[PDB]
C-alpha cells in the first residue's frame, strides 16, 4: 500500500472534530470508499510491545474543511492524498517544541494543516497562516 | 496609495478580490458584515 | 431609525500597506498581538 510511488502532489495533514470535518468507516460495499467524500488515511501505530508498521487502516471523511479544500484542489489544479494525526490535539509549545499539527507542518512531510485551526500569535513566527474563512472568538452558554 | 504619496491605508478599508490582489492587506482588526437599515414605528388604530 | 436584517457576505476591515514594503510582518504581527489583549475590545467599549 504504497499508494503508487509515482511537482503537484503534497500531503494534508488533517483532523476530525465537529461539523468540521467527520471521520467515518469505510462503506462496506465491496471494500471501498464511496461518492460524495475524499479518502483519508488513517494511522495506528496502537502496538505498545514492537515496532509494527503504521495502521494504514483507511476510512473516510467529510465536512466543512475537506470541503472547503476540495474547491481550492481544484481552483488551482493540485494533487492531494489527506493524512490525519498521529499525536496530539493541535499544537503547543510544550517545553520548546511543538507537540502537535502545527510541529508536523513546521518540521516538513505535512505542507498544509487542514482543520480546526485558530490563528494567534503563537505560530505566525513558525508558519504563516491565510486569510481567516470563518468568525471564531470566546462566548458563553447561558441556558434560558 | 499606488502612484506615490501614501504608505499606510489607515481607514475604513475592507477585503476583497481584486483589492487584495494589487496590495498586500494585514490580518483584518473587525469583522463587520453588510447590513440594512429602515426607520422605527409609531402608534397604532383602534380610532374610535 | 433602526438596522434590520440578517449578514450577507462578511468581509473583514484592515489597515492596508504597500507590496513589499519592510513594515507589513511587523505591522500584521503588532495588530494580532494587541487582537489579544482586549485593546479592540477595550476601544470598542470606549467610543462604539
Amino acid at each position: 500500500y504504497y499508494v503508487w510511488p509515482r511537482d503537484d502532489h503534497l500531503s494534508i495533514v488533517t483532523l476530525e472534530e465537529a461539523p468540521f470535518v467527520i471521520v467515518e468507516s469505510v462503506d462496506p460495499l465491496s471494500g471501498t470508499c464511496m461518492r460524495n467524500t475524499v479518502p483519508c488515511e488513517k494511522r495506528i501505530v496502537t502496538e505498545n510491545k514492537t515496532d509494527e508498521e503504521p495502521g494504514y487502516i483507511k476510512k473516510c471523511c467529510k465536512g466543512f474543511c475537506i470541503d472547503i479544500l476540495k474547491k481550492i484542489s481544484k481552483s488551482v489544479k493540485f494533487t492531494y492524498d489527506l493524512y490525519l494525526v498521529t499525536n496530539g490535539k493541535h499544537g503547543k509549545k510544550i517545553n520548546g517544541t511543538w507537540n502537535g499539527m502545527i510541529g508536523e507542518v513546521v518540521m516538513k512531510r505535512a505542507y498544509m494543516a487542514v482543520g480546526s485551526l485558530t490563528i494567534n500569535e503563537e505560530r505566525s513566527e513558525v508558519v504563516d497562516f491565510s486569510v481567516p474563512f470563518i468568525e471564531t472568538g470566546i462566548s458563553v452558554m447561558v441556558s434560558r | 496609495l499606488l502612484s506615490g504619496q501614501a504608505d499606510m491605508i489607515v481607514a475604513p478599508l475592507t477585503i476583497n478580490n481584486e483589492r487584495a490582489q494589487y496590495i498586500e492587506f494585514s490580518k483584518p482588526f473587525k469583522y463587520q458584515g453588510l447590513t440594512i437599515l429602515v426607520k422605527k414605528e409609531i402608534p397604532r388604530s383602534t380610532l374610535d | 431609525l433602526v438596522t434590520t436584517g440578517e449578514l450577507f457576505f462578511r468581509s473583514g476591515f484592515g489597515i492596508g500597506m504597500r507590496k513589499d514594503s519592510p513594515w507589513k510582518q511587523n505591522v500584521s504581527l503588532s495588530i494580532l498581538k494587541s487582537h489579544e489583549n482586549g485593546f479592540m475590545e477595550d476601544l470598542d467599549k470606549t467610543w462604539v
